[PDB]
């Protein structure tokens, strides 16, 4: 119907869930002996994890010994994950400056791709930072059911676009359409009950 | 830090995947001491079955300097 | 002629469920019974074979 | 979530106090409209598929949204429209069965607003599918069940408004 | 609650709820009379099992009393029947709710860090809760101190 | 894993007939089983640390496992074999409410006594243990419940030799 | 975050000059706090539980708050109000070993309001509480040190408020 | 050692020492001579040390050798005699390793789920190393009785 | 608010220069379609009545809004709603006379959707007037000349969704 | 503001039907009541500020709100407080004249819950002076009528809350 | 404060403060080591003119302490001499401020809302504190005296 102008043409052109779900690349390390898809694998797993290349944030590589052994294929993409994560640098860019709830929120959007699911979810994760530091913290979340049902051994992480539960799809917009250190304001604080126990 | 190394058969047992998937089907990792309960309890929970399991870093029945 | 004067201290804030006020006069009732003071001085006990050994 | 009887429970909880025989009332009403709840539970639930046709068929197909350019249109959209009234129906089944709407804007409201509005959704045409919805579940399962089923649905078209 | 719980597992399988899970709904619709009479059973005999209940546990463990313990003086005593108030008031919830999830809402989660905040030995609380369990069994029918002890026995567990 | 029925349903299934009299038999005897399975885990779901403790002091405790030089010296070592004494336990009781091994050999026994061999665990130690946990838990739960919990035990225990 | 004295080395190097007797003197005043500084954090790290603990027992025990219907009530409730104290000392602590707030407003306050007042959590008990801590601290740790944590926990209470 | 600390800070960043744990490591290596003292004089003197310190823990809380406690008879207090001795010889591991990594990775970690599983009560344990704290610091110099009540008070810390 | 001939002034003066060719082929461009602007409004103007008066029979009459309850109901609000239209109707001709759509969000978008939102207003179904009054004023006034007002309708449209 | 009898009227109007019997005898209830409401009104406007100086000495005063630190001290505090009492009273003897609680939903509660926590009152405070004047309305007036005030005052108390 | 006050009416007017009154909280800031003087011997002499204020007020009305009365009582006349100690504490106050600001902030907006709530005579109050005023010109010095006893005059005025 109707003549359909050119300002709602370009409207509705983009207009449901934008096209970066389908315009994208997974990285799945399917053999360590193509020596330049091993570092291409690399420098998608330092863009993951840190939103970016880590070139001016480096003396030298420190993450080389990880580089060394994912090329030797004695540890796989997800142990080279967690070697990122469980890393100085992390923690210097997304540790330090940051409160531990933005710690959670930044921390599922590096690795699990996606917002906090709810607020057990918060709890649980903000208690193992509160008893263990974020080491353990990494290490559960990437040793979780969650990430090895997604992306598996082999597989670098990449931003997800859940349908269920709800908020987790515009928390994980929210937290992705805003660029690296836009603000420092808490896109999920905590999720609100709708009934308060006691 | 008195790492393991095991090698795993872990099938897919409800998706047909199309790509290449010896990668995460038969593998040789190196696991931490301190993540290879958790490993270990997510390989048996996945269905996976445990192949081999060796101590190929640091010294069993180690008291003091174990990191 | 009578005068109704009233008192320094505000009504009695009335007891709730929470507040263990309302089992202070139980704990006085069941009254339990305590241990008395043992008088082990442990400068005797020698700590080679008093552990346990099996 | 909560429902009917954990309501029930938290009531008494903030006061501290046990269960009197009011509480024990509201359970019984509850216990008595359980039969009622199952019912219409297990009807919805055989169904599911059929009501979401209806309502699709009766407020949405042959107009201007799935013309062209509109956002019922290319058929990923259509199928996250019919997965979306499916979670609808689905959840408001639930809290149907619940007996509380706590459910609704704990795993459904939350957010709602600001994802329909950050992907362009139309909020009434959204507002007029659960309602297709709430018709075609009434003449489905009768007028008290339909009753709390409309109660639930248009909590949802509340919450969404 | 039974529906919450049943309705929490249909939800996570993303679908509705399976014909076994509804008529087990359905039995506890028609079965909740004897389990809120065991509700009101415990309720008129609360200030009773308590009671009795502390007696036993402080002769069981007379150190949680004595000089020294946690609950020495006669207020720490109403303190230690308070939380035994507490979890019969907990399982007096799960009894008409069906299901341990109010109980683990409410009393179970966090329940060691805060015991170990305030310094209680949380074997001896399950002591406490363990002598609630014999005493209502005691004074309960069979059948329903079975009913009563299936949540008695979670409640131990979960501080055991 | 399996259970007893669904193990029922893998050796009709291997041989590719329906079920004979025999299988209906053995689902008979499960499902006349499956009340004192019930009650049993309820029994050990409650004494689940209490049965681990009377162990570990009638087995292992001031002996030359926990003393210095033993391999459950250091509070690292004694929490790691309280810890897999628990999660036997657990795993046992499961294997009680299923009526097969198969969830012991699939999420127990495969690459455990190579971890143990690995970590230089004594095996015979850990064998004691399980044995001291079944004497407690039959001694706890009855002897006829306590009849099939000692036979997923010695399952574990030979598993584990 | 910055300490005091990374405070005047960039406060020297954002205006270009190399350390004048300005950064001399601020300098010497933050050696000449140091004995202190870190004999505070030694006697806070050896009793940390024991302030948060009498802090809790001084301020928030045996009210409305930890009484049904308050948001210390429930037991998860009490072991995350124990967590947040167990954050408020420890960083605190950090600031005092500092010398500045940086610690303080970059790492805890941000957003700390709007999830209290989302999650409903009373910013006057929570300020209370850590009136109790600075008291049970000044007990502790003398009165230099006493009234700069005090200076931090204040801050905190500021911040918060 | 906290040479050992240095090279795990050095080789998780990936890189060669820095100059201030360089000096750090030589203020260690001229000072583990006192090290050593303190090392062997608590070596000398802990029979006199874990005796007292055991006698004011049951000073202070008597319900530990009470009937109904965890150390009630000479059997079961001879064992937690036995637990202070392990946590002195622990301290004296740690003064002379200059850290306390070796005393958390002997007997601090995993050491609640121990004690839980023995039922002991950890703020009592916590309470018997401020006295062994006490008792060593008025056995020993006063200038080391900083240095060595520091590692004492992150055993007090850490098991509190 | 702001035209076609002030949009091509501003856009001068934002990067500072003069009125250059390609300025002066927008002013003439928009010289050329004043006419047919001028008697499309013209039109417009003598038949508002008439447009609104049609389109709302053809798009609001007999539905569940007019139906009691409904939003259209209760004559107040009707004459309300017809008001409303007219303001549409008007402002549009204001910018299909202006040639920016600046007039819709500086004089009639600016807080509409939070106005109706907090009304309860459908908003599918004034958007479906819009639609009706943007295809009486395409059939009254052709569709060259309809084709600016379908612009500013559909402006109206996709800033009130 | 609605009535009972404008409610039945403004409820029979979304419905879409005349006045049925339920709305006959809701109708025959509230004409019944207004003789008993007219007395209380009598009773309430006479003693209007005599209820709330008992209430406000039975519940506040002697106390640590009224202690310095308190936030009833300062004379511009108490006299505010007793205005918000006078507030409470006269609006709850409108909802009563009204047989409705709809002048408390818009005119009192509307912004009272943020209003009182912007200004740092204690809400358990104010809901017990309610319940001062509720008790001391109730040995006022009669039972009946003191009733319906209390169940008005406790609507009060229960949106407070 | 005089500071306050005349910034908020310099900020009313739209301007800044006028040079009369910056010479004038010059005057302030110059001559405000009597006030303080006076400040701490009133913080001083506290009991002793509240002593003599309440002994004269109920020598002077018999009615105020009379049965029936508002302030007959024992406890009511203790009240009573919590509101002058009150009042004693607004004018310490007003005298440091330089200004009848927080007189006015603090105990006379809305006071005569509570005095008529509770009933009590606002010209016996005033008599009241017209009594402190005169004790106070007894008690201290008489150049001061002027000051004091002018803010004094202030609040029997504004309270009257
Ligand atoms: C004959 C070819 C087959 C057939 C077709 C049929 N389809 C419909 C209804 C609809 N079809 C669509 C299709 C699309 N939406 C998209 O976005 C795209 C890709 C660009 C397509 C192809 C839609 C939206 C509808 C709904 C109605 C509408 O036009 O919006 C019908 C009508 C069903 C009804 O009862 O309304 C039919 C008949 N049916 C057959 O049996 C043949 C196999
Ligand atoms: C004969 C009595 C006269 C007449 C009437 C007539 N009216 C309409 C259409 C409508 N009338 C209304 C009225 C109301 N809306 C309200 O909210 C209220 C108050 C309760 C009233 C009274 C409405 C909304 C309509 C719109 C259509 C509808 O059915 O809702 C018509 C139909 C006109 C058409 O072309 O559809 C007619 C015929 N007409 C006459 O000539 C007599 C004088
Ligand atoms: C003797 C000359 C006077 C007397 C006094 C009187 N006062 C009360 C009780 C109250 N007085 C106050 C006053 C204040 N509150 C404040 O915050 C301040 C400073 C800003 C003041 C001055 C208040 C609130 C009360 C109520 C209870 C309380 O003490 O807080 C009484 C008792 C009245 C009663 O009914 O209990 C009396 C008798 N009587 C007089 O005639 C002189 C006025
Ligand atoms: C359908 C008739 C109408 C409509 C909607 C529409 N929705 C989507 C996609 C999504 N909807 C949601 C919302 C929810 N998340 C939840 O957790 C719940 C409750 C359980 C709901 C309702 C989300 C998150 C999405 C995005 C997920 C996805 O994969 O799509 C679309 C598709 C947009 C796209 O580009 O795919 C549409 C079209 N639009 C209409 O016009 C109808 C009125
Ligand atoms: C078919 C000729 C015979 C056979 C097949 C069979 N295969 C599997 C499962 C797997 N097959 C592979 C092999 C590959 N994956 C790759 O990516 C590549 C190179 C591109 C090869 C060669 C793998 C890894 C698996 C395991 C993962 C999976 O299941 O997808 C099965 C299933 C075994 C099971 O039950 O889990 C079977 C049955 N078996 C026959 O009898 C045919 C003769
Ligand atoms: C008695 C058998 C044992 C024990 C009791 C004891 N408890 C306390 C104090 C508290 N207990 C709680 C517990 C709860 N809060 C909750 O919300 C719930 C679930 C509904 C529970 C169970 C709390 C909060 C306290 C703190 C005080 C308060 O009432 O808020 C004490 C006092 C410790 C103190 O230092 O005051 C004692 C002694 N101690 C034993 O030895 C028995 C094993
Ligand atoms: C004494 C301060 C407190 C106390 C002690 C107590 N301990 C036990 C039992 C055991 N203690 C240990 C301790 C360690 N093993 C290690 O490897 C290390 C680190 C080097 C430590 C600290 C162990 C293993 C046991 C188990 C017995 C055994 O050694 O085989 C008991 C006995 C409890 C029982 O037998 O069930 C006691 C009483 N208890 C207190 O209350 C004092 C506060
Ligand atoms: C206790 C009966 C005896 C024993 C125990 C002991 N275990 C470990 C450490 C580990 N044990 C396992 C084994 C398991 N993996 C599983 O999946 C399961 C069942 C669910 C079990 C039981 C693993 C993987 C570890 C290493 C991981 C971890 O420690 O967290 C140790 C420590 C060895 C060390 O050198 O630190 C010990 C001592 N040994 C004995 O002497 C007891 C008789
Ligand atoms: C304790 C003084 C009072 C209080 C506490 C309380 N806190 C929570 C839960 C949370 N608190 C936080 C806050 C932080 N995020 C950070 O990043 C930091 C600093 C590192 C802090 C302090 C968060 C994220 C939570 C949620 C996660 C969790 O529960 O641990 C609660 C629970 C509320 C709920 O039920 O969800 C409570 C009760 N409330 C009081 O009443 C005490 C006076
Ligand atoms: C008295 C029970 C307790 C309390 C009262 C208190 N209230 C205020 C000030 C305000 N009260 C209101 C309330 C309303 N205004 C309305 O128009 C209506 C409905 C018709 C209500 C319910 C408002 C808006 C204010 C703020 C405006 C004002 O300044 O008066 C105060 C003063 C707070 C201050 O900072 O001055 C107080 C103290 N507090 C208590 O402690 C008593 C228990």
């Amino acid at each position: 119907s109707a003549i359909r102008t050119e300002p709602e043409i370009a409207y509705r052109s983009n207009q449901g869930v934008t096209r970066q779900r389908q315009q994208t690349k997974v990285f799945k390390l399917v053999s360590t002996y193509d020596k330049v898809a091993v570092k291409n694998a690399i420098r998608a797993a330092y863009r993951q994890v840190f939103e970016r290349d880590l070139e001016p944030y480096i003396i030298n590589s420190e993450f080389t010994a990880l580089e060394s052994k994912l090329s030797n294929n004695e540890i796989n993409v997800k142990e080279f994950i967690e070697g990122l994560g469980t890393s100085e640098l992390y923690m210097k860019e997304f540790y330090a400056p940051y409160p531990n709830t933005k710690v959670i929120e930044m921390g599922t959007k590096h690795f699990l791709g996606r917002a906090p699911l709810n607020q057990k979810e918060i709890q649980q994760y903000n208690q193992i930072l509160a008893s263990q530091g974020l080491k353990a913290f990494i290490g559960a979340m990437v040793n979780g059911m969650e990430y090895l049902q997604t992306f598996g051994e082999d597989t670098v992480p990449y931003r997800r676009f859940p349908t269920l539960p709800a908020a987790n799809f515009p928390n994980t917009e929210r937290l992705y359409n805003k660029l690296t250190k836009q603000d420092k304001e808490l896109v999920v604080p905590s999720f609100t009950p709708v009934v308060k126990v006691g | 830090m008195r790492m393991f190394r095991i090698t795993a058969c872990v099938p897919s047992q409800t998706r047909i995947r199309t790509q290449r998937e010896l990668q995460n089907t038969y593998f040789t990792k190196l696991v931490p001491y301190d993540n290879w309960f958790r490993e270990q309890q997510r390989i048996m929970k996945m269905g996976g079955k445990i192949v081999k399991v060796e101590l190929a870093t640091g010294r069993p029945g180690t008291n003091a300097g174990l990191a | 002629w009578q005068n109704e004067v009233r008192r320094f201290i505000p009504q009695e804030k009335k007891l709730t469920a929470g507040n263990p006020m309302n089992f202070l006069g139980m704990a006085r009732s069941i009254n339990p019974a305590a241990n008395t003071i043992p008088k082990v001085s442990a400068q005797n006990i020698n700590i080679e074979a008093s552990v346990p050994r099996r | 979530m909560q429902d009917a009887i954990t309501a029930v429970i938290n009531s008494a909880d903030v006061q501290g106090k046990y269960l009197d025989g009011a509480a024990m009332d509201k359970l019984k009403s509850y216990f008595a409209s359980g039969e009622l709840r199952v019912r219409a539970a297990s009807v919805i639930s055989a169904n599911a598929a059929t009501i979401v046709k209806e309502a699709v068929a009766k407020s949405l197909l042959y107009s201007d949204v799935t013309r062209p350019g509109g956002n019922m249109y290319t058929t990923r959209r259509y199928a996250a429209c019919i997965r979306d009234l499916d979670y609808y129906l689905r959840y408001a089944t639930y809290a149907m069965l619940a007996g509380d709407a706590s459910i609704l804007d704990e795993r459904v409201l939350n957010g709602l607003k600001e994802t329909y509005n950050s992907l362009g959704v139309p909020i009434s045409s959204t507002v007029q599918a659960i309602q297709a919805i709430k018709e075609v579940t009434a003449s489905l399962v009768g007028a008290d069940a339909g009753k709390e089923m409309g109660v639930y649905l248009d909590y949802i078209c509340s919450g969404l408004s | 609650s039974i529906v919450t719980k049943s309705i929490v597992n249909a939800d996570a399988e993303a679908r509705y709820l399976s014909p076994g899970e509804l008529d087990r709904i359905k039995a506890f619709v028609t079965g909740g009379a004897a389990r809120l009479r065991i509700a009101e059973t415990l309720t008129g005999s609360r200030e009773t099992i308590v009671k009795q209940a502390g007696d036993r546990l402080f002769q069981k463990r007379p150190d949680i009393v004595s000089p020294g313990g946690n609950a020495y003086g006669e207020e720490m005593t109403a303190t230690c029947l308070r939380d035994m108030d507490y979890y019969l008031r907990l399982v007096t919830y799960g009894v008409v709710s069906g299901d341990v999830t109010p109980i683990e809402e409410i009393g179970l989660v966090g329940v060691r860090e805060m015991y170990r905040s305030l310094g209680t030995p949380i074997e001896a609380v399950a002591q406490s809760v363990r002598e609630m369990k014999e005493v209502a069994s005691g004074l309960m029918s069979s059948d329903d101190a079975a009913e009563a002890s299936a949540y008695f026995d979670f409640v131990i567990g979960k501080m055991s």
